[PDB]
């Protein structure tokens, strides 16, 4: 099982928001708290990406694109897992030092992607996704969403696209006898990695918001954050990059 | 970008 020997070895460790606890729950500390978090684990990706399998066959150019355009679906997808294994997706584990509690939810003014987040994390459980099933879905959330227009090699993405739902799809065929089960599962794990799209394109939504006005709120933001949000996220909300669904 | 180019042509 060679690809699964990759993907589990290349996985990411745990990363710490860098939070101080010790103060006061409220709005600006928890958002600067989130980008932190968020420029950190943003590192993390970038060389999880490129140790990918077939990765580095992409135009360096669409592996900054693919790369910036799916961070925020990716980084939501394993913060909804940390959840489930961890605080068993009764609250959201964001990393070791800011789990979100029903409070935090309200405070960071918004509770209501906090609702969605969790959700997706009950799904690990209500699904009984194995750690496998994680690994092979979170890779494919790499390639799932581009410009309109197409990559400078949008010939080979898709190549490379089709590899990963192959991957998936023995995962499954793996450990399972007879064909319904399998075209169930199968099913059912491209709906989950469907449902991450709506959640992603919220926060990119709030975090642009967030970045306009962060200096009237007091929120800081990174300068890969910053950089990205202006330069990347604009372009998700203005429809010149679109998520790629697998069903209607 | 330039920050994470660099992270990355690395
Ligand atoms: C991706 C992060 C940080 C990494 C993670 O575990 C998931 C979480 C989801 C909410 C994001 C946050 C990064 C900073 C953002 C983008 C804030 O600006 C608003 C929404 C936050």
């Amino acid at each position: 099982p060679i690809f699964l020997n990759v993907l589990e070895a290349i996985e990411p460790g745990v990363v710490c928001a860098g939070h101080d606890n010790n103060q006061p729950d409220s709005f600006a500390a928890l958002l600067s708290s989130l980008n932190e978090l968020g420029e950190r684990q943003l590192v993390h990706v970038v060389k999880w990406a490129k140790a990918l399998p077939g990765f580095r066959n992409l135009h360096v150019d669409d592996q900054m694109a693919v790369i910036q355009y799916s961070w925020m679906g990716l980084m939501v997808f394993a913060m909804g897992w940390r959840s489930f294994t961890n605080v068993n997706s009764r609250m959201l584990y964001f990393a070791p030092d800011l789990v979100f509690n029903e409070y935090r939810m309200h405070k960071s003014r918004m509770y209501s992607q906090c609702v969605r987040m969790r959700h997706l994390s009950q799904e690990f459980g209500w699904l009984q996704i194995t750690p496998q099933e994680f690994l092979c879905m979170k890779a494919l959330l790499l390639f799932s969403i581009i410009p309109v227009d197409g990559l400078k090699n949008q010939k080979f993405f898709d190549e490379l696209r089709m590899n990963y739902i192959k991957e998936l799809d023995r995962i499954i065929a793996c450990k399972r006898k007879n064909p319904t089960s399998c075209s169930r599962r199968f099913y059912q794990l491209t709906k989950l990695l469907d449902s991450v799209q709506p959640i992603a394109r919220e926060l990119h939504q709030f975090t642009f918001d967030l970045l306009i006005k962060s200096h009237m709120v007091s929120v800081d933001f990174p300068e890969m954050m910053a950089e990205i949000i202006s330069v990347q996220v604009p372009k998700i909300l203005s429809g010149k990059v679109k998520p790629i669904y697998f069903h209607t | 970008p330039s920050i994470l180019k660099k992270i990355l042509l690395e």
